[PDB]
């Protein structure tokens, strides 16, 4: 999934082609501060999508709730559809 | 002072370079007198990098930085901006001279 | 966020090519002096009924009001330029290069011969778009002239001969845009510009010294009224000038006896 986010950070337009002083002084001061904020934001997003040592601790938050859902009093592989079919077999047979 | 203290020492004498800035020839001959120490620092740092990637990155940064043709001169890059920055101070001096000729 | 960045880059390109369609100077519109009205009717302080200490506050009010009007004229200019480039950032090309990041496919891994080439694309943006070809002297040429200076027995000034050759090449360092030489490109350096500023500044300062030399040769009593406390003495009418320095200026004016 981080690969699919990094693929759309690979499609980001190059803002370091507009770092010269030709684009500094032709441009509105507020739009230039916005452009520099947009470059700072891309550096934040790219520093945090390539922190791959954090995925191994992100995966430990999906693990306990899933393992407690499998630690069932009926069956590890039970679900709603099998329980519904067994409820018809229990209900539509006699008593 | 922060731009020059890596070359001229800690007693950098910043007034001399504020009054008379360095010519591009002196920028060359101050990039050439630390280039041996810069290449030895880059080799000692590329040897002690935690990755072949980071080692290639530091030797490439020193390869593109120690070349004295890669000093960015604003007077060569933007001529019109540099002459306007000259006229920004020539106009203040012209306003003082207009006041003194009115007096 | 990517669309906002692309819109901002189309906006900066719109700003540049409608600042170059008018061909205007770069620092003309960021300088609020150029929006300053020099020909305003310049209010007379003598027709405003000031007391003694009230004249420099009047001058400060006039100067700050005119400066605020210049800044607001600059802001109205940039609001007009902002709408003029918002109208041209819409109908644009938007073919920008993309940020060079290393190739990482979904199941695969990155290779160092792709990380290295995106590092090369990063360090290729550290060269300037137009640079001086400052000729560094190689060891193979400084030694090919150093042994030549050692052949005629001038080997102790051979380093001097080498550095004089290096400097003589460095003074006529020609510019280089993209490998090719822009012929006839003239630039004025930063040391030359600061020397021009220093000479013009010294000639205007000696005009100041000449002005006060005349005013203190004719009437040398003026030295007792300090320059910061001069228009603190003024008023609108002459009889309202504060008498702090008036009696002393009258008594110093009669001479040393």
């Amino acid at each position: 999934l981080s690969n699919e986010r990094y693929q759309l950070l690979s499609q980001w337009p190059d803002f370091t082609t507009m770092y010269g002083k030709d684009f500094y002084y032709r441009a509105h001061p507020e739009d230039l501060k916005k452009f520099y904020d947009a470059a700072d934001e891309y550096y934040k997003l790219y520093e945090t999508v390539t922190e791959f040592d954090s995925l191994s601790a992100l995966a430990s938050q999906v693990v306990p709730n899933y393992a407690a859902r499998r630690r069932s009093t009926v069956h590890p592989a039970i679900g709603s559809t099998v329980a519904d079919g067994a409820f018809t077999n229990f209900l539509l047979s006699k008593q | 002072k922060e731009e020059l203290k890596v070359i001229y020492g800690d007693n950098v004498d910043v007034k001399h370079f504020q009054a008379s800035p360095r010519t591009p020839v002196q920028q060359l001959f101050d990039s050439l007198k630390n280039a041996a120490a810069n290449k030895e620092r880059a080799a000692k740092e590329a040897a002690a990098a935690a990755s072949p990637y980071l080692a290639y990155a530091v030797t490439k940064k020193q390869e593109v930085q120690a070349d004295p043709s890669n000093i960015p001169f604003d007077e060569v890059l933007y001529p019109q901006l540099s002459e306007e920055l000259l006229e920004l101070e020539l106009s203040d001096i012209r306003e003082d001279e207009i006041a003194l000729e009115k007096a | 966020k990517k669309q906002a960045t692309e819109n901002l880059m189309k906006l900066l390109q719109a700003y540049k090519d409608i600042g170059d369609a008018k061909s205007e100077p770069l620092l003309k519109n960021h300088n609020p002096r150029t929006f300053e009205d020099r020909d305003y009717p310049v209010p007379d302080f003598r027709t405003q009924n000031l007391k003694a200490g009230d004249v420099p506050k009047f001058f400060d009010t006039v100067i700050s009001t005119r400066a605020s009007a210049a800044i607001a004229s600059k802001d109205k200019f940039w609001a007009g330029r902002k709408t003029e480039a918002e109208a041209a950032s819409a109908k644009a090309s938007a073919a920008f290069p993309r940020v060079a990041v290393p190739e990482w496919k979904k199941g695969k891994t990155v290779s160092i011969e792709n990380l290295n080439t995106v590092t090369d694309k990063y360090a290729a943006a550290l060269v300037p778009k137009r640079k001086l070809a400052l000729p560094v002297l190689p060891e193979g040429v400084k030694k090919a002239v150093e042994d030549f200076a050692a052949s005629v027995g001038q080997a102790k000034n051979a380093s001097e001969v080498s550095e004089l050759l290096a400097k003589s090449l460095a003074e006529k360092a020609v510019v280089t845009e993209g490998g090719k030489v822009v012929e006839g490109f003239s630039y004025v350096s930063k040391a030359v510009a600061a020397k021009v500023i220093a000479t013009r500044r010294a000639e205007v300062h000696e005009r100041l010294l000449k002005l006060w030399a005349k005013r203190l040769l004719v009437s040398p009593e003026l030295a007792i009224v300090p320059l910061n406390e001069f228009d603190a003495q003024l008023a609108s009418k002459f009889e309202g000038i504060s008498p702090k320095y008036q009696e002393l200026l009258s008594a110093v004016a009669q001479g040393n006896k």
